[PDB]
């Protein structure tokens, strides 16, 4: 529908305007974190982020054109990849740290507070390092996030989704053309960016196994997180 | 599904 019509510059504006807000952690606990308390904060935060993500997806040109069945499928497939690329983007300006929220900025060693989390932290930090090395721009980031949403479940059911993916590719190349990158540099950078999505898929699968491992059952997960987690079993 | 609700809401 609407989405294929758009200008590259328009597509970027539609996607910048759709960006969900940055949410805050609960202030209490406001201490050195325990396993149970750290798990509590992250569960609460992820659950509120998920509600904003669902509403962001509806503002992604082309997504509302899909049937409810297909929107559900894409979101069940992509939700943790989307949380993770958001986390990685927010964490750009804090090398060696993860900005879960402005009042929840965690170092590698705080990763150890939960068992099996430091492995995923390290992968997330590595992705933040890579985005910085590439000088990832906000306009590219919003393109990558929409590609994850439309791409991650497309194989697991298509023509329309592939046409919108082609449009977001056009938009990324458009953006790199305007920064004055040569044709060679544009296709090189387009490749480097899309190869990161393979690493983000890997981190999502590791994080998903981590979330299944809880139930442990220290902290109950929200009804929404459990719904999304159970779409991956 | 809560996901169905929020996608319609
Ligand atoms: N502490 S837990 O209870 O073990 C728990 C709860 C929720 C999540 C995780 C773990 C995994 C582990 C790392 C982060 C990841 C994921 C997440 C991603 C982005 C974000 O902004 C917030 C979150 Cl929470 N969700």
């Amino acid at each position: 529908s609407l989405a294929l019509s758009l200008t590259a510059d328009q597509m970027v504006s539609a996607l910048l305007d759709a960006e969900p807000p940055i949410l805050y952690s609960e202030y209490d606990p406001t201490r050195p974190f325990s396993e149970a308390s750290m798990m509590g904060l992250l569960t609460n935060l992820a659950d509120r982020e998920l509600v904003h993500m669902i509403n962001w997806a509806k503002r992604v040109p082309g997504f509302v054109d899909l049937t409810l069945h297909d929107q559900v499928h894409l979101l069940e497939c992509a939700w943790l990849e989307i949380l993770m690329i958001g986390l990685v983007w927010r964490s750009m300006e804090h090398p060696g740290k993860l900005l879960f929220a402005p009042n929840l900025l965690l170092d590698r060693n705080q990763g150890k507070c939960v068992e099996g989390m430091v492995e995923i932290f390290d992968m997330l930090l590595a992705t933040s390092s890579r985005f910085r090395m590439m000088n990832l721009q906000g306009e590219e980031f919003v393109c990558l996030k929409s590609i994850i949403l439309l791409n991650s479940g497309v194989y697991t059911f298509k023509d329309h989704i592939h046409r919108v993916l082609d449009k977001i590719t056009d938009t990324l190349i458009h953006l790199m053309a305007k920064a004055g990158l040569t044709l060679q540099q544009q296709h090189q950078r387009l490749a480097q960016l899309l190869l990161i999505l393979s690493h983000i898929r890997h981190m999502s699968n590791k994080g998903m196994e981590h979330l299944y491992s809880m139930k442990k059952n220290v902290v109950p997960l929200s009804d929404l997180l459990l719904e999304m987690l159970d779409a991956h079993r | 599904k809560i996901l169905h609700r929020l996608l319609q809401d």
